[PDB]
């Protein structure tokens, strides 16, 4: 694939932002914290499937090539924003846009990967939200997709 | 948990203990994600 | 905003103690140091910006006239203590009103231009809290406020 070369230095330098080892290759368990720091969202079950296809060596830390290939896979393909307001259309009922915050932070608990309580508390608390009162998930959804 | 029993019965002040069992173990989980009321939890709030 | 006869000439003063050459002009990387002294800080790309923006072709090295005409242009007026004092609560990963010594030349050293080793032990000497590894976030603002 085709990597540019400030995007090769970026690499390098989210390459070693938590490397308190001093390695110098960051390892697998905060690489998907490296992606995620980086824009582009892995899955938990596809960060395990990079994990267990990088890590058949057992060195614990990702080789640069390797997180490289895989990062052009990535950006490869790509997950439109607009069809992540299609989800948060679908998950309110009433059509308003506003779907009521308890709801949402159980749904985030509950189903599908556990979200830690407090991950979705200070995502209310950053993303100006109303526990009270419901608030739109349109301007949320742009704010954080601002891409 | 037995810990969210004892939160319940601090909550559970104004109700009286017969319809405190009667709503919980007739809530049902109306969607997937959630999931049934097991019986030992039954059992932990009525001798709590 | 135009600067006033007593500071142009209390920048020609600098000036003449940063005059090396000694023929009323200086270089890029003696401007910047001058830029720094002075009290206003701008950052090593803000200072990249304004050498890109002379490109030291007026006269190849950074004559007065053009150092007033950039202040004229480029007057520093964000520098706050209270902002300085924000910016490290923020940098403070650990949040506990201290910021860990390994933390933050980790973050000199890697996160954002690379700082040499020298330089950081020397501003962990300054704090004076060297031994215990974790400088205290409040005094290292107050003597901030000096620089």
């Amino acid at each position: 694939d085709q990597l540019t070369e400030e995007q090769i230095a970026e690499f390098k330098e989210a390459f070693s932002l938590f490397d308190k080892d001093g390695d110098g290759t960051i390892t697998t368990k905060q690489l998907g914290t490296v992606m995620r720091s980086l824009g582009q969202n892995p899955t938990e079950a596809e960060l395990q499937d990079m994990i267990n296809e990088v890590d058949a060596d057992g060195n614990g830390t990702i080789d640069f090539p390797q997180f490289l290939t895989m990062m052009a896979r990535k950006m490869k393909d790509t997950d439109s924003e607009e069809e992540i307001r299609e989800a948060f259309r679908v998950f309110d009922k009433d059509g308003n846009g506003y779907i009521s915050a308890a709801q949402l932070r159980h749904v985030m608990t509950n189903l599908g990967e556990k979200l830690t309580d407090e991950e979705v508390d200070e995502m209310i608390r950053e993303a100006d939200i109303d526990g009270d009162g419901q608030v739109n998930y349109e301007q949320f959804v742009q704010m954080m997709t601002a891409k | 948990t037995d810990d969210d029993a004892e939160a319940i019965c601090s909550m559970c002040n104004a109700l009286t203990t017969a319809q405190i069992v009667k709503v919980l173990n007739l809530y049902t989980p109306v969607n997937e994600f959630e999931e049934r009321v097991s019986v030992s939890f039954i059992r932990t709030i009525q001798m709590r």
